[PDB]
Parts: structure tokens; C-alpha cells; sequence
């Protein structure tokens, strides 16, 4: 079915983004990167891979903060040059990728207004993959209630606010409860959208989004125990998509200590392995590190089917991991803490 | 009850008395525009109009009796509008 | 005397009883079996009880069989055309009622099993819900026994 | 029985009476009805009219048109699935 | 003053003053339309309410008429 | 969704009507009508044959066209970051053109078998002219739809090879094995259409 | 005679005009009214 | 004398009385059971009170049966084509009004039970709303009883 | 005596017994074969336990084959229309009942296999659900054997 | 003699033995050959081993070719109407069973190689699942050889 | 002598050759024009090279024109069904050939333009792949010229 | 003597010329107009040039009008079928060619006008692309004039 | 003399002149109306200028009425089929060209209003675009005036 | 003289005059009632202004009533087949034009009411748009009265 028509609109971009997947640091590239001893050597290694010339015409006193900004500049330009060429089905799907970054921008805007800060102070700090198309909210910047109305007009996120949040809630909620209730609605809507693009998109994409929902339920649960969050607040923040939805979420809402979270994970052999693969001892990979490795295993495996949108989400989450990896290696090299340099996550 | 229902019963009383007396009169004069309204039967053609006239008289009485029920609704509602 | 096409409808009757009851019992068994699979992960003790909304899907295929056998054992070349339409009526009447009862048992099974995993008190409620599904196959059967023997 | 509006040699009247060579004669039966087998008293049995829903020319007209309408519907299926970008580069 | 804008405005106005007035002759048919609806709504409300209250015995007729006309009044008002 | 509801509505309405007709002509004892013998004799042999030629070229060319856009859309897209692709992966195009060419071969072969016959009565037409009309239609559908399916298949696996050959240059020469298996389907369409056509004559 | 012609003229014209109405009526009924400045409220 | 095919429309009446009424009672039991199951996790006590949507979907199946049996017991080979058309009308009338009542009882059942979990006052409300749906099956039955007995 | 087109129904019986059961067994193998493949990564030991729903999907095309060969060997150059209709009804009966069993084996044999890798205790229950799915092929066969030999 | 149009059905038998087998083998080869190509970048050694689902789909095209050759060599303008129908029966029986097998081979070849890339122990399971699919082409061939020679 | 309908099929030939080549050239020009527009913003100098996929779409409506004009000159009142259906075969042949070639020129053009803008090496690679599409229009022409002259 | 009912095809010619040219010119004007308006918020001085796509979509409606008048000026009571079919062909030939050309001018005009406000150097190219879209309506006309004058 | 059923096509001309024009004017008014409503919030001054799209959609209904009157005032019992076909052709020519014009008016009216809200200079461009949408109704009308008087 | 199977078209006229106008008024009422209900939350004072679209829908049903009654009074046993088609064309011409107007008012009533609550100046604009929507019902009545009395 979908193979016949998919290359009519997306087949160029499917080829372009697979071209950009060949443009990643291999395990051998990371094993070359960690050998060297200064940020100038990172420049010489990245000069030899597909990142060539990215750091030419820049300040000779390099900093790890420049490496982070330049890797974001590479990632955003590669994404914009796809979104500008994508037609409506994919273009809506790519906008669902951008919506994750938009949530982390709009929460800064609201936080700024709740602390009387002008939005123009936060514009340079917003993720460029979550950048706004309409600027009337940015230009007005007057009050939290004015911004709420201006978000509903200007921002694609408007529906997620209307499902979960009034302006009065934004005066009373913690900003991290706000971010998570938006991400709940975002995942549930984006998972529904991916199942409306049924077949090879859902069959490669839903395994990732179901893992994002399951990972959130685990990590939100184990982190909530040291906090004022009630059983009901955990239940309200969990995404309903993942394998845990029938009962795992209920048992995690009942949980209050890490042993009960492992007892949920013990029912699913994947999650049993993630917990049993990390004690979080000194020099160990932490529980969240095992989840970041599995998120990458899923996003690699989404490239195994030539006719679907799974590659664009997977490409972005793997380029994000590649930016996380190159920055971490650059930190170990610049700070001389080479002991943990092997804690990057391999990709392909 | 409340004053709302009492006012409704007053309005229904006035209208009901007026219209049921007018119909009782139109039936008493054997009005032709009520030939479909009177509950006539296949036997009410025998010998002459006297059979259908007895039915016109019956429905005339029924309408005047029905106006009496709207007078009782009146007296009741003129109590209720003061009691509520 | 009686027409060339006369037995065709009575045969489509036996067919339609079995076919549409099998479609009903298949959809029942499919949805109920999915609900049992998804439930098993955290309530393995419930499986040998949660198979009821599958056993009942099997019973709808049996109501298709009992009509389709009864029609097939009562066909002949000479058949009166009237008897042939009655048998078609029996065939559709059980067959598509079994398709309806199978739709209900499939949905009620798939919801009822997961709901029972969340709440063990639902189980008697689920049997009561399922009896008012399974009986739709029975009403299809009752009519189809009547038409096939009229 | 067989019934038709015309058994005739005239081109205006269905021309069922073909002549393979020129002839001096013409005939026309209007509302022609015949039955020469299995008669049952004075009445005709039921009649199989000449007037069927599809003539030969209609069948060929439809199986041309309703074939190339599959083509035209595919033409329009792709053309109606044309799209244009909502955005452009810097 | 502009001849161009004056010509466009006066053209549209003249179309309404001519062909629009032809159409407006038909627009007054709303009078008839609403009258027929009102009349037949009233007719059916009589035909399947008030007519049912008439009966061959005094008590049954009087009681029937009272309730039937009260239902008629309620529906007629609404 | 929109157009697919129209195709569904046309399809279901048509088959619902054909159930009601096929019941009603049966139960009313009108099965002397629906005479598929009239249909398959009154519909001229010439019409069947020319639809056969026209679908032999056309459905093959539709199969080559979906072949070429399915593999071509990916060759170009992957070629952005790997320009070498445009050498090797042109073989997936050459196989798609060969599916069109199996169309033109057989549409010309069927064409050069069809002749006028100067008759219109089914008894004067005779079994030969009908067997040619039908066989040239079936041969035409057999090459036409086999090449349609072959050409979409080589397109899909050609896009396969082209996206694999972006990421690793060693893969293309090995993935071609599935393009040989895809191409067999077009040639099997040809072989049957040849055998159907082989016994015909008109006149 | 010509009943086949009248049947097919009338059937295909009335099918065509019924589809042209249903397709047009569908494209107006399930039309996006696009009032995006206010639709959220 | 009467046509040999005349009983076909009479049998399609007997069939439609049961087929479309089991489809109505099936959707009415599938949506009701779904709502009961999904509700039971939060309010396990309400499962017994919340059966009533299912029980009224069952009444739509029985409104099919009553007509399907009344028609079936009326059939004969010598049936006049007029009598068959009454029976066809009775069948489609109860059958598709049962289907309509099933759609109503299904949606009302599902929304009603989910609401009742959050607000116990809704119970009396949704019972009245179900009665205003089940009466569609009854009106289907009234017309089909009339038509079968003229 | 008999129409020369008479074999058409018996031929489409033999074909339909096969085609629809091969569609059933193909769907049954596609779904359960996807289940086994996606499952096997986490649980490489379960393949030879979880092939069972693929074996049962394979048996569905044996039900079609048994009837199809029985019909095909029961054709002749001028068969009585009655036997030709029986052969059509037999062929649809097993063909579409096998298609139905194939749907149920496909959904169950997929869902039960992903369930089994999460919880091996499901395997005992899964086989029983698959028996209630496969036996629809057998009820197909029983009605088709009765009809094709009547 | 036979009727003039007699050979049309048998020509459709050739032109559906091949067309629906070509559809089957095409989908089986396109789904499987996408699977192989995307898989191979992660595991470049596995192309040689992973051709088997493609060879199994190519066999469906061989089955359609065999029946189509057998029909096309048996056709004549003189063909009795009986044998013409047997040839359409054979042509659909293989052609659409080939389509069923090609659908299954496509799904289980893709899911088979995608799983096998991660977990080489699947490869033995995959070939078993494939044989349980490609044999559907064989069951359609068995009946089609029988029908075309009765 | 001739059937009065005879000249219809040749007229639908002339229509199809022009209409389906315009539908093809239109989609080809629409896809390619969209490509050139979206490309030009970053690479304005590349337009006069990038017109190639547009003019190669426009050429398809010249092959449709050549056949439709050839048919229109070839028509007469006295045309036999043979000469008329040959002209329908010509009309569908170039018509759907241009409608297919125009879709590959469109989609390859719309990629090949952006691909040349972001990677200038692909320009000849596009032109080769467009020559392999635009020759499909010539195949539908060559057979259509053969059929009109036969 | 010309058959009754003959004028219908010629009439549907004159209609199809105008209707499908309006449908094309309307879609062409709708997309070009949307592009002009969505463009002209940011670069309003482009309007006077940017209207040219709409003018070319309006020219298709003139090609429809010219042919529809030239056909209608050649209708008569008792038109011979040969000329009535030539008029249907002429009608569709310009009509659906203009429809196709309308999609091309529309998609080109939309993408190209919006592209032009980002990049003024596109305009001298977009005109050429539109000449290759507009010429389809002219080829539709050239054929339609020829058919309508034989 | 002239047939019964001959007026049917002339009536369908009067109907289609109206219905399709009212559908064109309804689209034109609906789509431009929602545009005006959404615009007016930001720009209250523009309301009385922005009615022109609605007014031009109103003219498409007028063109449908003009022809529908000119057809309906030209029907009689004895209508020669020639005059009746001319009336059908007229009624489709204006009815569907009015539809095309109306579809364009709706799309260009909305885009033109939303553009004018943000940038008042568009308004002259919006009128010029809109003239080329409304004139398609006039061309439909011309062909319908011509045909209905042939 | 006059055939039976002939008062049918005039009856379909009276029916369609009421049916498609009731559909027109139902869409008009359903969309306008949605807009008014959602609006009344923010502007509770506005309802008795914003109810006008609902009333402009109620009149469309009455335009149906006018024609429907006018036709149903003009029906008679043995009505001339000419008069019967004029009553069909009338019935559709009001019925489907009232449907067109029902959309045109339903859409601009929902948007116009929402916009009016966000900006009270729009009310004059909305009622002016509703004249140009409601007049499409009128144009169906105009032609329908002409066809009814011709």
C-alpha cells in the first residue's frame, strides 16, 4: 500500500535525510575523537568528517559553549532545509517534531512573564527548532494573561493549553508541572497523529513514542518520591500511550519508593533489563543513561523501513544525541576529566 | 406551584372558556365547518339530519362542560396566584 | 415444475449461516484474544477465567453450524422454492445475528478483560454483559430453526 | 411471447427486416407481438420484449467510457493530490 | 471627485435599482411562505390534537377536551 | 480520505445494485435476460482487441512510470549527499524502461495480428474472430497488468538499492539480485501474452 | 424501441448529476470554514 | 394465482427483523459493556447498577425476535405478494428502528456510565435518556406489529 | 438436460474454497509471522513454541484444499444444477469460514505471541484461544463436506 | 459444436493465473526487497542469506506462469464451455492464492529480515514461516492443475 | 452498412490522446513548476537549466496533439468499427502513456530541481532519469502511430 | 436518415468545452489568486505583474467559450451522429485539456508568485513555466477546432 | 409526434442551471463570508468594502436563475428532443460554469479578504482576481444562451 | 392515454422539495446553533441578535413547504407525464437550492456569530451576508413556482 505513493511527495526528503544519516559520527569516529587533547584537535577531527568547515571564521580562543552553539546551528539549518521542502503530511509531522522544542520555549516565555522579565530577553535563549512564526506575543510582552491569549492566537500549541490550562492555572502551577502536562497532551496527540498515518509510520514511530511515554512514567515516578507531588499528580503527568498504560501507570501512581518502580519494570523484559543494567553506583551507567541508550536503539531501528516518516523524528533525536555526545567528549577533553569520557552513547 | 403556574392557569382559563364556549355555540347552530369535527358514523344518514343533529348537540354540551373545567382552573389559579 | 435456480438460495442459506457466524466468532475470538494477551502481562491468574469471552465466540460459530447442518441435511434437487427462501432466511438470520453477537462479544471481551485486570470485581459484571451478547446468536438461531422447519 | 414496438424494414423503425438484396416490398408491424409455441388458450404468455436495457452500441460505449473513466479518475486522483509548499528558504 | 470610483459605485447601485428590484419583487414572496407555514402548522395542531377531544359521551368528552385543549395551547404558544 | 469515500461509494453502490439485479432476475425467472452470450457476441471482437493493445502499451508504461518515479525520487534525494549514486542506480531505471519496452513489444505483436473481417452476424463472425478478439484482450491485460506490477516492484526495490547505496557503496551490486526477481514478472507477463496471442487470426 | 437509449441517457445523466451534486455538496458540507483568528474561542 | 417468488420478500422481512435488531442490540451492548468496563476501575460498586444499558439493548434484540417469529409463523408457499410486502415492511421497520435504538442506547450507555462514575446523580437522568431511546425500538415494533397483522 | 454453463457455480466453489482459505492462512501467517519476528529479538528461545499459530494458519489452507479437491474431483461436463450450487455453497462455506478463522488466528497469533514474550504463562491459554479460532475452519469444512456430498 | 464466445472465460483464466500471481510475487518481491535493502546497511553480509523471501515470492510468479502456460496451450476456438470454465477456475484458484502467498511472503520477509538484522537466530524461524506462506501458492497450484485437467 | 455508432470510438481516441496527454503534461508542469519556484529562492541562477523538466512535460501534450490530430484527420462518417477501434487504441495508447510519463517527469522533476540546487552534480543525473521517463511518451506515440496507420 | 437522440453528444460537446474549461480556469484562478493574496501582504508592488497567472487561467475559459460557441453554431434538429460525436470529442478535447491546464497554471501560479516575493528573479522563469502550462489549453483548442470542423 | 419523456432533459436543464449555480454561489458566499467574519475582528472598517466577493458570488446565482427562467419559459409537452437536449446542455453549461466560478470566488474571496486585512493595497488586486472568477459564470451563461436558442 | 408509473416523479418532487430543504435548514440550524451556543459563554447578551441565522434556516424549510404543498395539491391520478416532470424539476430546484442556501447560511452563521461576539461591528456585516446566502433559497422557489405553473 504506502510504498506506491510515498515517494511522490516525500521520496526526495527520504533520500536527503538518509544522506544526512550517513553524515554521523561512527563508533570509530568517537574512538578517534577521545584520543586527542584540546578543542583544536576536536576541530581537526570534525574538520575531517561531514562537519567540515563548521568552525572556520570563529574566535581563536575556542570554548565548549561555542561548540554547543555551532552544533545547534548545524542541526537547525539541516532541519530548516528539510521543512522548507516538505509537503503537508510530512510538514505537519515535522511540525510535531518542532512542537517538543516549542513547549520548552513557551514555558520560558511564561516563566519570564511570571517573573516580570521581557520576552526579548528570552528570544536568544529559545531553541531554534522551536522558533515562533508569529511575533505579536513577543512584541507585546506585557502580562502573563496577555501572553496566554497571545499564545492561543500565535502558537500551534494553543490546543494543548486549551486541553489542560487556564491563565489562572499559570498563576498557581509550578512551571515543571506545566511543561509536563503540555508534553502529555503533545505525546497523546502526536501518537494519535502517527496512528492516523497508519502502516509503516505507526509501525516504526509508535514503538518510539510508546517508549517516550513509558520512559516518562518511570523517570517521573522515581524522581517524584523526593518531592511534594502526590499520587494524583504522578497519575496526572503520566503519558497514556506506552505499554504501561493498562496498569503499569496505575502501579507507578501507587508507588512511593524505587523498589516498587523496579517491580513495574520487572513485568516488561526490556524495562527489566534497563533497571538490572544500572545500579547507579560510582562509575556505573545510571538508570536514565540506560533509557537514553534504548531511546537510541529505537531511533536507529526506525531507519530499517524505506517508506515512512519515522526517519525524520529519528534523525532529529539522533542528531540531538550526536550534539549531546560531541559536547560531552569536548567537556572531558577541555576539563581533562577523561575518566568518564566513555559515557557518550554510540549511534549509526 | 409558584405564581408562574398560577398565571399560566389564569391565561389557559380565560382562553379555554372563550374558545370552548365559541365552539359550543358553533356546534349548537349545527355549523357546516364542523362536519369533520363531530364524531359521525355510517348510520347518521338514516331517515334525515336528526341523527347528526343529536351528535352536534352532544359535542355542543361537551364544549360547554369543558369551558366549566376552565372555570374551575380559573378559581383554583386565582387562589394559587395569592397563596404562592 | 420447480425452477432451475430453486436450490441456489437454500444453499446460499447454509453457506451464509456458517460463513457469517464464523465471521462473528472470528471477530469475537480476535478481539477477546487480544484483550487476554494484553491483560496477561500483569494478571496471569486471570487467563483461565478470561477465556469465557472466547468460549462464547466459539458458541456463535456452533449456532452457525447447527443451522448450516440443518439446512444442508434438508436440501434436495426438487425443493419447492418456498422451502429454499425459508432456508436462506434461516441462513442470514442466524448468520448475521452471529456476526452481531460476535461484534458484541469481541468488544465486551476486549474491554471487560482489561477492566477485570484493573478491577477483579468486574468479572461477574462481564459474564452478565456477555450473556446479553451471546443471546443475540441464540435469537438468530431461534428464528433460523423456525424458518428452516416452518 | 416476443413483443417489440416495430418489426419493420424502414431505417426509422429499428430496421429488423433486413433485405440482403434490393426489393419492391416494405412491411411494418407496430407493437408486434407473436407466440408460436406453448400457447395456453386465447391469451399470450408473458412477453420477452425486444427493448432490453443495453443495446450492443451502448455496451461498447459504456465499456469504452467506464474504462477510460478509470483512467480519468486516476488522472484526477494524482492531479487533485498536487500540493505547494507553505514555506521558503532564508 | 473621481469618475472611476463614481462609475463603480453607481454601476453597483444601478444594478440593485434595476435587476435587484426585479429580484426584490420575488423577495416579497417571504410573506406568502411564512403565512402558509403558520396556517398549516395551526391546521395540523388542530387535526391531531383538538379533533381527538370530541367523543359521544358527556364526561369523557368534557375531560378529553380540557386536557387536549391545554396541550394545544402549550404547543400553539411555543 | 475524501476521494476514497467516493470510490467506496461508487464501488459499494455498484455491487449492491448487482446483488439486487442478480437476485431479481433470478427470483422473477428472467435469467433468459442477462445473457452473457449476447454480451460476449454483440460486443464486437474489434473492441476487445484494441483495448487489449491499448492496455498492453499503457499499463506497461504506467508500470515503468511508477517504476521511474519511485526509484528516481530516491536516487535524486540520496544523491544530494552522495553524487556517485547517479552512475550505478541508473540500472534500476534501465530495468523500468525494459518494463515499458515489454509493453511496446507486445502491443506491436498483438497489433500486427489484428485484421478487418467484413461481417457482423455472430455466425458469420464465427468462433475464430471471437477467439482472436478475446485472446488479444486477455493477452493485452496479461502483459499490461504484469508489467504494471513488475514496474512498481522494480521501482520500490530500485529505491531500495538507491537509499542503501547512499550509505554504503558496496551494497548496490548485491541488492540488484531482487531487481532480477522483480524483472522476471514483466517477462512472465510477456511469455503468457505471447502464448495467448500465438493461435489467433482475424478475417 | 430506443428504450435502451433512454434508459442509459437518463441513468447516466441522473447518476452524473447525482454525483456532481453529492461531490459538490460534500465539498461544501465538510468545508474547512477557516476562521483561524477566532476558532479557538 | 400468486407468483412462485412471492415469499422471498416475506422471508427478507423475517430475516431483517432479526438481523438489524441483533446489530442494534450488538452495538448497544458493545458500547454499554465498554463504558461499564472502563468505569469499573474507579467505581467498582456501580457495575451492577450500570448493567441497565445492556438490559435495554437486549430489549431491542427481543423486539427483533417478536417480529421475526410473528412473520416466520405467518409464511406459507401460497403467500400473496401484498402479504409479503407487509412482512418486508414490518421487518425493515422493526429491524432498522431497533438498529437506531441500538445506536442511541450504545452512545447514551457509554457516556451515561462514564458520567455516572464521576456523578452518581446522573443515574436517574441517563435511565430516562435510555427510555427515550428504547422507545424507538418500541415504535419500530408498533409499526411492524401493525403491518404484519393488517 | 442440464445447462452447459452449469459447472460455473461448482468451479467457483472449488476456486473459492481455496482462494478465501489461502487469504485466511496468508493473513494468519502475516500477522502471526510479524508477531514471531518482532518478538524473537527479545526472546530468541520462543520461536519454536510460537510457530504454532503459523502452523494453524497453514492448516486453514488445508481446509480449503480438502474441499477444493473434493469439489474439483466432483465436476463433470454437464453436472445437475443442484450439485453445482452445492459445490458453490460448499466452497464459499469453508473458504470464507477459513478466512474468518484466519482473521482470528492472525490477530490472536500476533497478540498472544507479544503477550507470551512478556509473560510465558500466557502460552497455555493462547493455544486454547487459537483452538477456538482454528475450529471455525473445521466448522467450515463440516458444512462444506455435508453440502459437497449431499 | 461449442458456442462462439466459449473461449473468453479460459482466456481470462490465463490472464488471471498470471496477473494475480504477478501481483502476489510483485508485492512479495517489493516488500521483501525493501526489507533487504534497508536491512543491508546495518548488516552488509546478510544480503546473500536474506534473498530467500524474495526467491519464495518469485516462485509464486512461476506458479502463475505454469498454470497460465498450461491454459494458453489448452485454449482453442473449439473449446467446450465446460473446459473454458475449468480454466477460469484454475486461473483464479492459483492466481489469487499466489496473491495470498505473496502478501504473506512480503510481510514475513520484511519483518523476518528486520528482526534477523538484530537477532540472527530468527533466520531459521523466518524460513519456516516463509514455507508456511509459499506453500499457499502450491495449494492453489494443486487445485488449479486439477481443475484445468478435469 | 456500418453501425450508426461506429465513429464514436475513434472520436474518444482523439479526445483521450489530447486529454490524457494534457492531464499528464499538467501534472508534470505543476510538480516541476512547484520545484523551480521553491528552488529559486536560494539558487535563482539555476532556473534556466531547471526549465528542462518543465519543457519535457510540455512535450507530452505535443505527442498527445500529434495522435489526436492524426485521428481527427483519419475520421470519416463511413468509418468501419475496425478503423474506429484502432483509433481508440491509438488514443488510449498515447493518452495513458503521456499521463504516466507526465507523472514521472513531474515527480522526478520536482526532486531533480531541488537536488540540483543543493547538489549541482545531479543535473545530468536528473536529465538522464527524465529522458528515461519522456521516452515513455514516445512509446505510447510509436504504437499509436502504428495503430492509426494500420 | 439520422437517428433520433443524435444531438445529445454534440450538446454535451458544447457544454463540456465550457464547463471543464471553467473548472480549469476556476481552479487556476483560485490557486493563483490565493498565491497573489498570501504574497501581497509583504511585497504589495508585485500585484500588477502577479496577476498574469490569473489572466492565463482566464484565457482557458476563452478557449472553452470559443469551442462551445463554434459547436453550438453547428447543432441542428436531426444532426448526423458523425458530426454529433465529433462535437463531443471537440468538447472534451478542449474542455478537459483546459481543466488540466488549469491545474498546472494554478499550482505553478501559487508556488511561483509566492516564490517571486522571496526572490524577484523567479518571475522571468515563472512566465516561461506558465507558457508551458497554458499551451495545453491551446493544444486542447487545436484538436477541438479540427474535430468540430470535419 | 415528439416523444413522451422528451421534456425530462429540458427540466433537468432548468434544475441544473439553478442547483449548480446555487452551489457555486453558496460556496462563494460561505467561504468568502467566513473570511469576512474572521477579518472584521482585526479590521472593523473593511466590512463594507469586503462584501464584494459575496456580491460576485450572488451574481453566479443570478446567471443560474437567468438560464433557469429561459429554459423553464421554453418547455412544452411536444418538445422535439433537439430543443430538450439544448436545454439540458444550457442548464449544465451555466450551472457548472457558475459552479466553477463560485468555487473560484470563494477561494479568491477569502484569500483576498485576509490579505486585504493585513495590507489594504491588495484590494484593487482582489477585485481584478475576482473579475476573472465571476466572468466564468458569464462565459457559462453565453454558452447557455446560445445553446438554448439553437 | 397517460401511463401509470408516472405520478411518481411529481411525488419525488413534493418529497424532495421538503426533504432537501429540511436538510438545508438542518445544516443551517445545526451550524448556527453550534456557533450561538459556544458564543453565548463569552457574550450572553448577544443571543437574540445572533439567532437570526437560525431563523434564516427555518425559512429554507418553509420554501420547501411552499413548493411541496403546491406540488402535492397539483398531483392527480393519471397526471400527464409532462406535468409530473415539471413537478420533479420544481421539487429538486427548490430542494437542492435550499440545501445550497442552508450551507451558505450555516457556515456564515457560525463564523459571523463567533466573529460578532469578538467584535460587535460585524453584526451588520453578518446580516448583509445572510441576505446573499438566503436569496439562494429564494432562487430555487422562483424557478420552482415557474416550473410548477408552466
Amino acid at each position: 500500500f504506502p510504498e506506491l505513493y510515498f515517494n511522490v511527495d516525500n521520496g526526495y526528503l527520504e533520500g536527503l535525510v538518509r544522506g544526512l544519516k550517513a553524515g554521523v559520527l561512527s563508533q570509530a569516529d568517537y574512538l578517534n575523537l577521545v584520543q586527542c587533547e584540546t578543542l583544536e584537535d576536536l576541530k581537526l577531527h570534525l574538520q575531517s568528517t561531514d562537519y567540515g568547515n563548521f568552525l572556520a571564521n570563529e574566535a581563536s580562543p575556542l570554548t565548549v559553549s561555542v561548540i554547543d552553539d555551532k552544533l545547534k546551528e548545524k542541526m537547525v539549518v539541516e532541519f530548516r532545509h528539510m521543512r522548507n521542502h516538505a509537503y503537508e503530511p510530512l510538514a505537519s509531522f515535522l511540525d510535531f517534531i518542532t512542537y517538543s522544542y516549542m513547549i520548552d520555549n513557551v514555558i520560558l516565555l511564561i516563566t519570564g512573564t511570571l517573573h516580570q522579565r521581557s520576552i526579548a530577553e528570552l528570544v536568544p535563549k529559545c531553541h531554534p527548532l522551536g522558533s515562533f512564526e508569529q511575533m505579536e506575543a513577543v512584541n507585546i510582552a506585557q502580562t502573563p494573561a496577555e501572553l496566554y491569549n497571545a499564545i492561543l492566537v500565535d502558537t500551534p500549541l494553543a490546543a494543548f493549553f486549551q486541553d489542560c490550562i487556564s491563565e489562572q492555572d499559570l498563576d498557581e502551577m509550578n512551571i515543571e508541572i506545566i511543561r509536563n502536562t503540555l508534553y502529555k497532551a503533545y505525546l497523546e496527540s502526536f501518537y494519535k497523529f502517527c496512528t492516523l498515518l497508519g502502516g509503516t509510520t505507526a509501525d516504526a514511530m509508535c514503538p518510539i513514542l510508546e517508549f517516550e511515554a513509558d520512559r516518562r512514567a518511570f523517570i517521573i515516578t522515581i524522581n517524584s518520591f523526593g518531592t511534594e507531588l502526590s499520587k494524583e499528580d504522578r497519575a496526572k503527568l503520566f503519558p497514556h500511550c506506552g505499554r504501561l498504560y493498562p496498569e503499569g501507570l496505575a502501579q507507578l501512581a501507587r508507588a512511593d519508593d524505587y523498589e516498587q518502580v523496579k517491580n513495574v519494570a520487572d513485568y516488561y523484559p526490556e524495562y527489566k533489563l534497563l533497571f538490572e543494567g544500572a545500579g547507579s553506583n560510582p562509575g556505573d551507567k545510571t538508570l536514565e543513561d540506560r533509557f537514553f541508550e534504548h531511546e537510541v536503539k529505537l531511533n536507529k531501528l526506525a531507519f530499517l523501513n524505506q517508506f515512512h516518516f519515522g526517519v525524520f523524528y529519528a534523525f532529529v533525536k539522533l542528531k540531538e544525541q550526536e550534539c549531546r555526545n560531541i559536547v560531552w567528549i569536548a567537556e572531558c577533553i577541555a576539563q581533562r576529566h577523561r575518566a568518564k569520557i566513555d559515557n557518550y552513547i554510540p549511534i549509526f | 406551584c409558584g405564581p408562574k403556574l398560577a398565571a399560566c392557569g389564569i391565561v389557559l382559563s380565560a382562553w379555554g372558556v372563550i374558545m370552548l364556549i365559541m365552539l359550543g355555540i358553533f356546534f349548537n347552530v349545527h355549523s357546516a365547518v364542523l362536519i369533520e369535527d363531530v364524531p359521525f358514523t355510517e348510520k347518521d344518514f338514516e331517515n334525515g339530519p336528526q341523527n347528526i343533529y343529536n351528535l352536534y348537540e352532544q359535542v355542543s354540551y361537551n364544549c360547554f362542560i369543558a369551558a366549566g373545567l376552565y372555570l374551575l382552573l380559573g378559581g383554583f389559579s386565582f387562589c394559587q396566584v395569592r397563596l404562592n | 415444475n420447480n425452477p432451475e435456480y430453486s436450490s441456489f438460495f437454500g444453499v446460499m442459506g447454509a453457506s451464509s449461516a456458517m460463513v457469517f457466524s464464523a465471521m462473528g466468532a472470528a471477530y469475537g475470538t480476535a478481539k477477546s484474544g487480544t484483550g487476554i494477551a494484553a491483560m496477561s502481562v500483569m494478571r496471569p491468574e486471570l487467563i483461565m477465567k478470561s477465556i469465557i469471552p472466547v468460549v462464547m465466540a466459539g458458541i456463535i460459530a456452533i449456532y452457525g453450524l447447527v443451522v448450516a447442518v440443518l439446512i444442508a441435511n434438508s436440501l434436495t434437487d426438487g425443493i419447492t422454492l418456498y422451502r429454499s427462501f425459508l432456508q436462506l432466511g434461516a441462513g442470514l438470520s442466524v448468520g448475521l445475528s452471529g456476526l452481531a453477537a460476535g461484534f458484541a462479544i469481541g468488544i465486551v471481551g476486549d474491554a471487560g478483560v482489561r477492566g477485570t485486570a484493573q478491577q477483579p470485581r468486574l468479572f461477574v459484571g462481564m459474564i452478565l454483559i456477555l450473556i446479553f451478547a451471546e443471546v443475540l446468536g441464540l435469537y438468530g438461531l431461534i428464528v433460523a430453526l423456525i424458518l428452516s422447519t416452518k | 411471447s416476443f413483443h417489440c414496438e416495430y418489426v419493420s424494414s424502414l431505417s426509422k423503425k429499428g430496421s429488423l427486416l433486413v433485405t440482403n438484396v434490393p426489393s419492391l416490398w416494405q412491411m411494418t408491424l407496430h407493437n408486434f407481438q407473436i407466440q408460436a409455441f406453448n400457447v395456453t388458450g386465447e391469451q399470450f404468455s408473458y412477453a420477452s420484449d425486444c427493448a432490453g436495457f443495453f443495446s450492443p452500441g451502448i455496451w461498447m460505449g459504456l465499456l469504452t467510457t467506464l474504462f477510460m473513466l478509470f483512467i480519468f479518475t486516476y488522472g484526477l486522483h494524482m492531479i487533485l493530490s498536487l500540493k505547494t509548499m507553505d514555506r521558503f528558504d532564508d | 471627485f473621481d469618475f472611476g470610483d463614481t462609475m463603480v459605485h453607481q454601476a453597483i447601485h444601478t444594478i440593485e435599482y434595476c435587476l435587484g428590484c426585479i429580484s426584490n419583487t420575488a423577495s416579497y414572496l417571504r410573506l406568502w411562505a411564512l403565512s402558509l407555514a403558520h396556517a398549516q402548522l395551526s391546521e395540523v395542531l388542530w387535526t391531531m390534537v383538538i379533533h381527538i377531544g370530541l367523543h359521544v359521551r358527556s364526561l369523557a368528552g368534557g375531560l378529553g377536551l380540557f386536557f387536549i385543549f391545554a396541550a394545544f395551547a402549550t404547543l400553539t404558544v411555543a | 480520505t475524501g476521494l476514497e469515500l467516493l470510490y467506496l461509494g461508487i464501488f459499494v453502490a455498484f455491487w449492491a445494485c448487482m446483488i439486487v439485479v442478480g437476485i431479481c432476475y433470478t427470483i422473477f425467472d428472467l435469467g433468459f435476460r442477462f445473457d452473457v452470450a449476447w454480451f460476449l457476441t454483440e460486443t464486437s471482437p474489434f473492441m476487445w482487441s484494441n483495448l487489449g493493445i491499448g492496455l498492453a502499451i499503457s499499463l506497461s508504461v504506467v508500470g515503468a512510470a511508477w517504476g521511474i518515479y519511485i526509484t528516481g525520487s530516491s536516487i535524486i534525494g540520496g544523491g544530494v549527499k552522495a553524487p556517485r549514486i547517479k552512475t550505478k542506480n541508473l540500472v534500476s531505471i534501465i530495468f523500468c524502461e525494459a518494463v515499458a519496452i515489454y509493453g511496446i513489444i507486445m502491443a506491436i505483436v498483438i497489433s500486427n495480428m489484428a485484421e478487418p473481417f467484413s461481417a457482423t452476424d455472430p455466425k458469420a463472425i464465427g468462433h475464430r474472430n471471437y477467439h482472436a478478439g478475446y485472446s488479444m484482450f486477455g493477452a493485452g491485460l496479461t502483459v499490461g497488468l504484469s508489467n504494471l506490477f513488475c514496474g512498481v516492484c522494480v521501482g520500490i526495490v530500485g529505491s531500495g538499492a538507491a537509499l542503501a547505496d547512499a550509505q554504503n557503496p558496496s551494497l548496490f551490486v548485491k541488492i540488484l539480485i531482487v531487481e532480477i526477481f522483480g524483472s522476471a514478472i514483466g517477462l512472465f507477463g510477456v511469455i503468457v501474452a505471447i502464448l495467448q496471442t500465438s493461435r489467433v487470426k482475424m478475417g | 424501441l430506443e428504450y435502451s437509449v433512454v434508459f442509459n441517457l437518463v441513468l447516466w445523466i441522473m447518476t452524473g448529476l447525482a454525483l456532481a451534486v453529492i461531490i459538490t455538496s460534500y465539498n461544501i458540507w465538510n468545508m474547512d470554514p477557516g476562521y483561524d483568528s477566532i476558532i479557538y474561542r
